[PDB]
C-alpha cells in the first residue's frame, strides 16, 4: 500500500532490537531469511548470554529458504525463545519446534498447522525422480526433526503429516509443539447460580 | 483386406496414446503394414514396433527418434513419490516393447532411452526397429493390391 | 447392397456393429450423446450384446485441471444400471477417475482391457469456493461427502471390496496395472495378443538370421554378465551384514543382567521357548546357517593377501576415551574392560 | 502524520486487515505495553473486512494487554471490527452514533483436494465456535440468540449495539 | 434445438420449420446481426401468404436502433401480427411486445417477467456534437413512450414518470395495464 | 458392401464440374501450395499424390507442382517447422512413375527451392518476375546439455548433405561445390541468372505479355 | 513475504543514527550473496571483494552465499576475482546451491570451508540453448564444451579428486549433503548445534550400499525401506 | 405422445427454469421426467413441473434447492427496486413447489434459505418425485 | 561501495550498456581527469552487449581522457565490452585468466520506407567500417585477416587473445588459463 504505513511499521521493528526481539513476518523466501541470518548474528554480538524473543508468524514459505533459519539457532550461545502469534504454518511451526525446551510459549487463540511440504517436478523421465528425491529428503528431515522435538516416534508423525493437520493450543501441550502458555489471569467471573 | 496401410509422420504427443496404438495393431487377425515418413517419435516408434515383423519400411530420408518420456506436476510430498515410480515404470514399459520387437537386450534399451537418441536410415535397419529400406517397388504392389 | 446405403464415416461404422467408443474426456457435451445412445440400443433390443472402449482421463484431466465435476460421472453409471442387457466393455489404454468406474460396473466375465493399458482410482477434486460465507463450507463439504459415498457405493458393486477397504486406498492416487487389476476387482480377463502373429513373429527373426548376424549374441552374453555380477554384488553385501550381527550376539553374549526374564513375565506364558508365533515378528536364526554345500565350489581366488593385525586378547582392561558410566557395569571374565 | 499519535498511544486500524496488515497493529500492541502497561490504550477501527486467521492475531494480542483497553470505532466495522469493538474492557467500549456496525460469520475458502474439504469445514466450525463463545462474554447473551443474529449480513446502529452489548456508552450525544 | 425435425418428408431445423409454420422464434439479444435476420424474415412470409405472424420472444435486453428496425417492420407489412410472450422479455424486447396485436392479440405466460424502461445511449468526444446526440436521444425517449402510451391506453405524462425509473411488472398487473391482452392458460 | 471406386477424366466427364477450386485443380493433376509447411497441410499432400497413383489409367501425364511457401522458415528467421517434414514431401512425391513438372510463383524459402530444381529436367516453369532463395536450414528452440548441442548439429549435417544431393544432380555439379554456392549463406536469385546456375530453364508455357500482342496487332 | 518486505535494520546511537543493516556488515568484511546471480549483482560483490581489499590486506574476508543459481559468466567473474587477491576468503554456505553457488563455497581457501548442517549442494554441468544456423550451432556446442572444460579442472584444484568421479557426478542431476561433500572435498567443516548428529538419508541410503543397516535391524536412523 | 426428457443439470440461472417450467404445462399429454446425477435450481423446477405419478429418480441422484442469486450495481434508486425481484422470485418458485409437495409455504422458505440437498430417501418424502428406479 | 573506489579513481561497466547508462561513466570519467591528469583510471568491463552509438560515447571518453587509462575483464565482454578492452593504453591491458572475449559485430533492425531502409543499411556498414579500421590500430593486426574473424560468432579464450595483439598481460602469470 502507501509507504507511510510501511514508514510507520519500519520504527516499531527498530525499536525491538532493543528488546532482543526478532521479526519472522510474511511468507519465507530466499530474500526475507538473508534478512533474517544476519539479524540474528547481530544479537549475539552485544550479549552471548540473554535470551531472544522470536516472533513467528508466517502463513508459509519455501522450504530449502526455512531451512538456513532453523540450522542458526541451534549453533548460537544464547537459546531462542520462540512464540506463535496468529498463524503457524508447516515452515512456521517448524520454527516454533526448534526452540528451547522449556521456553516455547503460545497464545490460546492462535492456529498452529503442519504438513507435507509442497513442491512438484517437471522435465525428463530421469528429471523426475531425482527431483522427488529432493521433496523426500525434505520429508524424512522434517519428520525426523520434529520426533525429537515433541519425543513421539517415527510412525506417529507420518501419519499426521502427509496431510494438513491443524493444532490447538490445548493440545499443542499433550503433543510436544510448545511448553507452554503466556497468558494473563482471567477475572473473577460470577456464575449463573 | 487383409492388410491395412498407415503412414506414420508425426512429431509424438504423450507416451499413452503410443501404447493404445501398438496393442491395437498385435490385437486384430489381418495383417499390418506399417510405413514411416519423416520422424518417428516415442508416440510414433512404439506403432512403427507394433507392426508385424517383416514388412516394416524406412525411406532413405527417414530418421527416428527415441526419447524417455515427460510429465510431471504440482502437488504435496508423498503425490510425487506416487508418480515418479509410475513414470519409472512406464520407461520399463516402453523398454520391454522395444526389447520384444527388435530382439535386444533389456540394459541396453535404458542406455539409449536415457538421452534423446536419434537414427539415420541405415541405423535403424541395424537396430530391429525396421526391416529394409523403402523404394518404389514396396509401395507401388500397396496401391495395387488397394483398387480390388 | 443397393438399398441399404454404406455409412459415411468411422463413428457411424461402429455404431451399426452396436459399438460405443468413449475416446473423448466427460465433458457435459459428450456425456448427453452417450445417454441417448445407450437408451437408443435399449430400444432396438434388450437381449443384443453392447461393445464398449474406454478411452479418457475422467472428469479432469490428468495434469489436475478442472474441466468439470464428478457429479456427471454418476449420471454415466444410472443409465448402466437402468438397462437391462448384457455390455461388454473393453479398457484402450487410459482410465483415470470415473472411467474405470464405467470399466468396473460392466458385466462380470465380459471385462477386458489390455496388457499395457492404464487403471487409476483417486478422490474427486473440488473447484474454489471464492472467499464465500462461512455456513456454505459445511454444504460444500456435505456436497463432497454425498458424492464421495455414492462414488464408494458404484465402486463396492463392481468389485465387492468393502466401503472401508476401499476408502483407505483412494486417499492417494492409486494406479492400477492390468496384472494387479486381476485381484483387486476391476478386469475380469486379459485381452492376449494373436498368437499367429507372434509364432510368425518368432519365426522370422530365425530364418532371416537378424537375431544373430547383428551383434545380439554379444549384447545378451552382456546382459547375463552384468546380472551375474549384480548376483555376485549384493551377496556379498549380505554375508557381510550378516557377520555383524554374529558379532553383536557374540558381544552380546557377555551379559550378566535380568532384563530379559522381565519381559516374559508381562507378555504370553506359552512360547517360553524360541518358536514360531505367526506375526509381524519373524524372528530369524542367523547361527543355524550350517549348508555343507559341496557344489558351491571357491573361485580361483587366494586369500593369502591378508596382513596379520594385533589380534589383541579378550581379558584386557583397556577402554577407549568414553564418559564414565561404569556403576553397576560389573567387569565380566570375558571383557573386563565393561 | 501518524507518528505524532503513536507517541500519545494511538493506533489505527486503518485498510482492508491482510496477513501483513495484522503485523503492523500487533507489533505496536506490545510496544505500547513495553512503553507503560499501566496508562491507557485506544485503538481506532475503520477497517472493511478481512480474513479470520489475520484478525484473530489482533484479539488475543489486544487480550494480552495488562493495562485498560479502549475501543472507539470510526465509520465501518464490517465482519471484523465488530468483533474487536466488544472484545475491549467493559465501560470503555464507544461509537460514534452514525457508525455502521455489521456483525457476520468469518469468511474462509476451501480448494485442493477432497481431504482439505475435511480440514478446511473443521477449521470454519472450529472459529465459528470460539468466536460465539467471546461474542456471548460481553454480552451477556445466550448462545441461541447469538448464532441466529450473526448468521447472515446484519447491519445495525449503535442505538441497538447499546443493549446488545458492543458499546457502553454513547460519545456523540444522541 | 439443435437437433432438427421434419416438415413433411425431409429433414428441416427447427427453427426453420416453425416459419414453413408461420412461427417466428428469438431467444438470443436484439444486436445488429440478428435484426438483420428478423427483418429480412418479416418480408419473406409476407411476400407468401397474408396471414397472421406470430413471434416468441426470450429477449434479456439489447440496442435501441436494431429494435426499431424490427418495430417498422411490423406496420409497413399488409398482412397481421400477433406477439407472445413466454420466459422474459426485457428493456426493448417488452416494446416489441407492445408492437402489434393489439386487437387482442397479445399472449403471456403466467410466469412471465416483464420490464419496461427509458432506452439509454452512450456517444463521446466533442462538446458541439455532445449536443447533437443528446438531443437524439431526447427525441428516441419521447417517442418510445408515445407508442407505448397508444398500444396500451396509459396517459403520456404517467409514462414519462413512471418509465424513467426501474419498473418491472408481472402478468396480473398487465392485464390493468393493457400491455397484454390475454394471459395462456395450461391447455 | 459394394465398393467405393474412384473415377477420373475418360470417366468423370459426365458428372458435371466439381464444385470447390481445390476440387478442379485435383482434377486437373495440378497441386497449388499457398501455405507454408504445417503439419495440417503437408497431411492432404500425401493423399493427393496417393489418389493421383490410385487408380489412374495411364499413369503418365506430368503432374504440375505449382509452389508458393516459406518452406519452413518464416520472414524472422526462426523455424516455424522442421527439416524432416520436407523429407516425406519429397519421398511421397517422386514415388509415381509421372513426371514432375516443377513451377514457381513468387517465392520458395529454402525448402521449396530445393524442389523446385527436383523436377524434372527441360520443364523447370518460372514466373520471369520471382525470388528464389537458398540458405541453409535452422532449428527450434532446443534447451539441452553439451552433448544435446552436437546431437542437434548432427541434424543440420544431414540436411546440408541431402540438400547438396538435390543441387548436384539438378544443376549437374559437385557435392563440395553446391554447399559452397548455395548452402553456405542466405543470398538471392533472380529468374534471369537463375537459368544461366541451372535453377530454372524455361518460363511457364503460353506466356506472352500484353505489349507484345499489342505489337503484333 | 507476497506483497511487500520491510527494512529489516538497526542504527542505535547515544549521539547519532547509524546505517542499516547491509551497510553495517559490510563494513566488518562481510559479503552476502542473495538472489539470482546476474551481471547486475555480480559488480556487486567483486567492487566490494575490492572495497575491502584497499582497507586491509590480511584480514580474512568473509563472503556469505545464499542463492538458487545465477548466470555461469557472472559466477565465474567471482571465483578469479576471489583468487587474484592477497588475504584469505572464508566462504559460508547458507541454504541452497543449485549448480553455480556450489562452486564459489568450493572456491574457498583450504580449512575455510564451513557449511551448515542441512545445507543443499549440487553439481552439474551448464546448460544452454540451440540459436539458428548451423554455424552458430557449431559455435553453441564448443561454447559447452568450453564451459565444462573449465568447470572441470576447477574441482581439481580444489577438491583433489579425479576426472573420472566428476564426470559420472555431473552427468545427470546430483545433489549431495555436506556429510558426502566433506567426503568428496567440496568443504572442510561440517557445522553442527548443540550435539546434533543426525543422519541424513542420504547417508543411510550410503549405509545400505556399504552392508551395515538392513530391513531387519534399522537401528537408531530414519525408515528409509519405504520405497 | 408422451414427452420423454432427461434431465441433468449443476449450474444456471433460475431465470431459465420458469420458462422449461410453463413450458411442460402447455403440452396437453402427460410429461415423463427423469433426473440423472445433479439436478440444480434451474434442473428442480423441471423436476417438479412434471406430471404427479410419472417423476422417476434413481438410487444416486441428488436434487440441489437454493434461492435464487443476481449481480446488481449502479445507481441507488434500481437497487431498491431490483431487491423487490430476487424476493418475489423467490416467492414464485416457493409457490411453484407448493402445488405439487403439499406442504405450507412458510416451512419452503426456510429451506430456501441456504443451500439444500436431498439424497435419493427423502426426496420422495419432500414430494420433488415418486418412486425409485 | 562503489563510492569508496571513486575516490580511489576506480570505475565500474557493468550491465547492459544503454544510454542512460553511458553518461554516467563518461561523465565521472572527466572527474577524474580534471582532479589528477597524471594518475591512472582503472575500469571494470562486464558487458553481454550494448548499442553501437553509446558504447562509442565510451570509446572517446577514454581518448579525451589526458591522463592513462587501465582495463579489467571480468565475467562478460560481448561485442561492445571487447572493443573497449583493447582501447586502452598498451602494456596496461589486464584482465581473468579465465574472462571470455566476444568479437563479433553489433546488431540492429530496420523498419519503414524503402528509402529509409537503405540509409541504415549503409549506417550499420559505416558502422561496421569504423569499428574495423579502429579496433585494428592497436592490435597490429591486418586489416583483411580482422574483418572475418569478427564475422564468426566464437568466443576467445584468454591464452589466444595475447598473441592476437588484443590484449597484453593476464592477470595469473598465464598458467592458470584453461583451455
Amino acid at each position: 500500500p502507501n509507504p507511510l504505513v510501511i514508514e510507520r511499521f519500519q520504527g516499531v521493528v527498530s525499536q525491538l532490537f532493543q528488546q532482543r526481539i526478532v521479526r519472522l513476518g510474511g511468507a519465507v523466501d530466499d530474500d526475507m531469511a538473508n534478512l533474517l541470518v544476519a539479524q540474528l548474528l547481530y544479537l549475539d554480538s552485544v550479549d552471548n548470554k540473554r535470551d531472544i524473543t522470536m516472533y513467528v508468524n508466517s502463513p508459509g514459505g519455501s522450504v530449502t529458504a526455512g531451512m538456513a533459519v532453523f540450522d542458526t539457532m541451534r549453533h548460537i550461545r544464547p537459546d531462542v525463545s520462540t512464540c506463535c502469534i496468529g498463524l503457524a504454518a508447516s515452515m512456521g511451526a517448524f520454527i516454533l519446534a526448534s526452540g528451547q525446551a522449556g521456553k516455547r510459549y503460545s497464545l490460546p487463540n492462535s492456529r498452529i498447522m503442519i504438513h507435507q511440504p509442497l513442491g512438484g517436478a517437471q522435465g525428463q523421465a530421469t528429471d523426475i525422480e531425482i527431483q522427488a528425491n529432493e521433496i523426500l529428503h525434505h520429508k524424512l528431515t522434517l519428520n525426523g526433526y520434529l520426533a525429537q522435538f515433541t519425543g513421539q516416534s517415527m510412525e506417529t508423525i507420518t501419519k499426521d503429516t502427509d496431510r494438513d493437520f491443524f493444532m490447538s493450543p490445548q493440545e499443542a501441550i499433550e503433543y510436544g509443539l510448545v511448553d507452554a502458555i503466556i497468558s494473563k489471569p482471567q477475572m473473577l467471573q460470577s456464575r449463573e447460580v | 483386406s487383409k492388410k491395412v496401410f498407415m503412414i506414420i509422420n508425426s512429431f509424438g504427443g504423450s507416451v499413452g496414446n503410443g501404447i493404445t496404438v501398438h496393442d491395437a495393431l498385435q490385437f486384430i487377425k489381418a495383417g499390418s503394414l506399417t510405413l514411416a515418413l519423416g520422424v518417428a517419435a516415442s508416440a510414433a516408434s512404439l506403432a512403427l514396433a507394433g507392426g508385424t515383423i517383416g514388412e516394416r519400411y524406412v525411406t532413405e530420408g527417414c530418421h527416428t527418434m527415441i526419447h524417455q518420456p515427460e510429465g510431471g506436476l504440482n502437488g504435496q510430498a508423498s503425490d510425487i513419490w506416487i508418480d515418479s515410480q509410475e513414470i519409472m515404470k512406464i520407461r520399463l514399459d516402453v523398454a520391454e516393447i522395444y526389447s520384444l520387437s527388435t530382439y535386444r537386450p533389456r540394459h541396453k534399451i535404458l542406455r539409449d532411452l536415457d538421452r534423446d537418441f536419434y537414427l539415420t536410415a541405415m541405423e535403424t535397419i541395424y537396430y530391429g526397429l525396421a526391416d529394409e529400406i523403402a523404394t518404389n517397388e514396396v509401395m507401388h504392389s500397396i496401391v495395387e493390391m488397394t483398387n480390388q | 447392397d443397393r438399398r441399404k446405403p454404406p455409412p459415411p464415416d468411422l463413428p457411424s461404422l461402429l455404431f451399426d456393429q452396436r459399438i460405443v467408443y468413449l475416446g473423448m474426456p466427460l465433458v457435459p457435451a459428450v456425456t448427453e450423446l452417450m445417454v441417448a445412445e445407450l437408451l437408443y440400443l435399449e430400444k432396438q433390443g434388450a437381449t443384443l450384446p453392447i461393445e464398449m472402449l474406454i478411452n479418457s482421463s475422467g472428469t479432469t484431466r490428468q495434469d489436475g485441471e478442472i474441466l468439470s465435476f464428478d457429479s456427471e460421472g454418476v449420471a454415466l453409471t444410472s443409465t448402466m444400471g437402468f438397462i437391462k442387457n448384457p455390455i461388454s466393455t473393453v479398457n484402450m489404454g487410459l482410465a483415470v477417475g470415473w472411467s474405470c468406474v464405467v470399466l468396473s460396473f460392466g458385466r462380470k466375465g465380459w471385462r477386458k482391457s489390455l496388457p499395457h493399458s492404464l487403471a487409476m482410482i483417486q478422490q474427486p477434486r473440488v473447484p474454489p469456493t471464492g472467499q464465500r460465507q462461512a455456513i456454505e463450507v459445511h454444504i460444500k463439504w456435505r456436497e463432497v461427502l454425498d458424492y464421495k459415498r455414492e462414488l464408494l457405493r458404484m465402486f463396492s458393486l463392481g468389485t465387492g471390496l468393502p466401503v472401508d477397504k476401499l476408502d483407505a486406498d483412494m486417499q492417494r492416487p492409486l494406479y492400477m496395472r492390468p496384472q494387479d487389476a486381476l485381484e483387486y476387482g476391476i478386469i475380469d480377463e486379459i485381452i492376449e495378443p494373436n498368437e499367429d502373429k507372434a509364432e510368425k513373429a518368432a519365426q522370422y527373426w530365425i530364418r532371416s538370421g537378424r537375431a544373430e548376424s547383428e551383434g545380439r549374441l554379444e549384447q545378451w552374453q552382456e546382459y547375463l554378465s552384468l546380472q551375474e555380477e549384480y548376483a555376485l554384488k549384493d551377496s556379498f553385501r549380505k554375508v557381510m551384514t550378516q557377520d555383524l550381527r554374529a558379532a553383536y550376539r557374540d558381544t552380546s553374549s557377555k551379559l550378566l543382567k535380568n532384563s530379559s526374564r522381565n519381559m516374559e513375565q508381562v507378555q504370553e506364558f506359552k512360547e517360553r521357548l524360541p518358536d514360531d508365533m505367526l506375526t509381524e515378528n519373524d524372528e530369524v536364526r542367523l547361527p543355524f546357517s550350517r549348508d555343507g554345500v559341496k557344489l558351491a565350489i571357491l573361485n580361483a581366488e587366494c586369500y593369502a593377501e591378508r596382513n596379520i593385525a594385533r589380534q589383541v586378547a579378550a581379558n584386557k582392561v583397556s577402554v577407549p576415551d568414553k564418559w564414565r558410566a561404569a556403576y553397576a557395569a560389573r567387569p565380566a571374565p570375558a571383557a573386563p574392560a565393561a | 502524520p501518524f507518528g505524532l499519535l503513536l507517541r500519545q498511544r494511538i493506533v489505527f486500524l486503518g485498510g482492508e486487515v491482510e496477513d501483513f496488515g495484522a503485523d503492523a497493529i500487533i507489533s505496536q500492541l506490545l510496544l505500547l505495553d513495553s512503553q507503560d502497561p499501566t496508562k491507557d490504550i485506544k485503538i481506532f477501527i475503520n477497517s472493511p473486512g478481512g480474513s479470520v486467521t489475520a484478525g484473530m492475531g489482533i484479539y488475543d494480542a489486544m487480550m494480552l494487554c495488562r493495562a485498560d483497553v479502549n475501543t472507539y470505532c470510526f465509520g465501518l466495522a464490517a465482519s471484523m471490527g465488530a468483533f474487536l469493538l466488544g472484545a475491549g474492557k467493559r465501560g470503555k467500549r464507544n461509537s460514534m452514533p452514525n457508525s455502521r456496525i455489521m456483525i457476520h460469520q468469518p469468511l474462509g475458502g476451501a480448494s485442493g483436494q477432497a481431504v482439505d474439504i475435511e480440514i478446511q469445514a473443521k477449521e470454519i466450525m472450529y472459529h465459528k465456535a470460539n468466536l460465539n463463545r467471546i461474542m456471548a462474554d460481553y454480552c451477556q447473551q445466550p448462545l441461541s440468540k447469538i448464532e441466529e443474529d450473526t448468521d447472515r449480513d446484519r447491519y445495525m446502529s449503535p442505538l441497538e449495539a447499546k443493549e446488545y452489548g458492543l458499546i457502553d456508552h454513547i460519545i456523540g450525544g444522541e | 434445438c439443435r437437433p432438427p425435425g421434419q416438415r413433411q418428408s425431409e429433414w428441416v431445423d427447427l427453427w426453420e420449420a416453425y416459419t414453413y409454420q408461420k412461427v417466428v422464434f428469438i431467444k438470443e439479444a436484439i444486436t445488429e446481426d440478428v435484426a438483420n435476420n428478423m427483418i429480412a424474415l418479416t418480408l419473406y412470409l409476407d411476400s407468401l401468404d397474408q396471414k397472421r405472424i406470430y413471434y416468441w420472444l426470450n429477449v434479456p435486453g439489447g440496442d435501441v436502433v436494431p429494435t426499431l428496425a424490427l418495430y417498422d417492420t411490423m406496420q409497413y407489412v399488409r398482412s397481421k401480427t400477433a406477439t407472445v410472450c413466454y420466459g422474459l422479455c426485457l428493456g426493448m424486447g417488452g416494446f416489441l411486445l407492445t408492437a402489434g396485436g393489439e386487437k387482442g392479440y397479445r399472449f403471456a405466460m403466467p410466469h412471465s417477467i416483464l420490464m419496461m424502461h427509458h432506452p439509454s445511449g452512450a456517444s463521446r468526444g466533442q462538446a458541439s456534437e455532445m449536443h447533437i446526440e443528446s438531443r437524439e436521444l431526447v427525441r428516441m425517449r419521447d417517442y418510445l413512450s408515445l407508442l407505448t402510451s397508444n398500444a396500451t391506453g396509459q396517459p403520456y405524462d404517467r409514462v414519462i414518470r413512471e418509465l424513467s425509473r426501474n419498473k418491472w411488472m408481472d402478468p396480473k398487473q398487465a392485464i390493468e395495464y393493457g400491455m397484454i391482452d390475454k394471459v395462456l392458460t395450461t391447455p | 458392401y459394394p465398393e467405393g471406386r474412384p473415377l477420373f477424366l475418360p470417366e468423370a466427364e459426365r458428372f458435371g464440374n466439381p464444385p470447390d477450386l481445390p476440387s478442379l485443380l485435383l482434377q486437373q493433376r495440378v497441386i497449388y501450395i499457398s501455405m507454408p509447411f504445417l503439419p495440417s497441410v503437408t497431411e492432404l499432400v500425401v493423399a493427393q499424390c496417393y489418389y493421383l497413383d490410385f487408380d489412374d489409367r495411364n499413369r503418365q501425364r506430368p503432374i504440375y507442382v505449382y509452389l508458393n511457401s516459406t518452406g519452413c522458415i518464416n520472414d524472422k528467421g526462426q523455424a516455424i517447422s522442421a527439416d524432416n517434414e520436407f523429407y516425406a514431401i519429397w519421398a511421397a512425391l517422386g514415388f509415381t512413375r509421372a513426371p514432375l513438372y516443377t513451377g514457381v510463383t513468387w517465392k520458395a524459402q529454402n525448402q521449396a527451392a530445393v524442389l523446385l530444381s527436383a523436377g524434372q529436367k527441360g520443364h523447370r516453369y518460372s514466373f520471369p518476375h520471382a525470388k528464389i532463395s537458398t540458405a541453409p536450414p535452422v532449428m527450434n528452440r532446443v534447451f539441452g546439455q553439451a552433448v544435446d548441442a552436437q546431437l542437434q548439429a548432427n541434424e543440420l549435417d544431414y540436411a546440408t548433405k541431402y540438400y547438396a544431393a538435390i543441387l548436384a544432380r539438378s544443376t549437374g555439379k559437385d557435392l563440395e561445390t553446391c554447399q559452397k554456392q548455395y548452402l553456405s549463406r542466405k543470398r538471392y536469385f533472380s529468374v534471369k541468372e537463375a537459368y544461366e546456375e541451372g535453377l530454372v530453364d524455361k518460363l511457364v508455357p503460353g506466356f506472352m505479355l500484353n505489349r507484345f500482342r499489342k505489337m503484333q496487332k | 513475504s507476497p506483497v511487500v518486505t520491510p527494512d529489516i535494520q538497526i542504527g542505535h546511537g547515544e549521539d547519532a543514527i547509524e546505517m542499516d543493516l547491509y551497510r553495517y556488515l559490510l563494513s566488518n568484511r562481510i559479503i552476502f550473496i542473495g538472489g539470482y546471480i546476474n551481471d547486475k549483482m555480480a559488480t556487486q560483490i567483486v567492487g566490494s571483494l575490492m572495497a575491502l581489499e584497499a582497507v586491509d590486506e590480511n584480514e580474512d574476508i568473509r563472503i556469505y552465499i545464499n542463492s538458487p543459481g545465477g548466470q555461469p559468466y557472472s559466477v565465474l567473474g567471482v571465483v578469479d576475482a576471489m583468487q587474484s587477491i592477497k588475504p584469505d576468503v572464508q566462504t559460508v554456505a547458507l541454504g541452497a546451491c543449485y549448480s553455480y553457488a556450489s562452486l564459489v563455497v568450493a572456491a574457498g581457501t583450504k580449512g575455510k570451508r564451513y557449511a551448515m548442517k542441512n545445507t543443499r549442494l549440487m553439481m552439474t554441468q551448464p546448460m544452454g540453448g540451440s540459436q539458428g544456423d548451423i554455424y552458430q550451432i557449431k559455435a553453441t556446442v564448443e561454447e559447452l564444451n568450453a564451459l565444462y572444460q573449465i568447470f572441470s579442472r576447477y574441482y581439481m584444484k580444489f577438491t583433489g579428486m579425479n576426472q573420472d568421479q566428476i564426470e559420472q557426478a555431473t552427468c545427470r542431476d546430483h545433489f549431495m549433503t555436506p556429510e558426502q561433500a566433506k567426503l568428496e572435498g567440496l568443504i572442510d567443516e561440517i557445522i553442527r548445534g548443540k550435539g546434533d548428529y543426525t543422519v541424513p538419508p542420504a547417508i543411510v541410503r550410503q549405509f545400505r550400499e556399504v552392508g551395515l543397516v538392513d530391513d531387519l535391524t534399522p537401528g537408531p536412523f530414519l525408515k528409509v525401506d519405504c520405497n
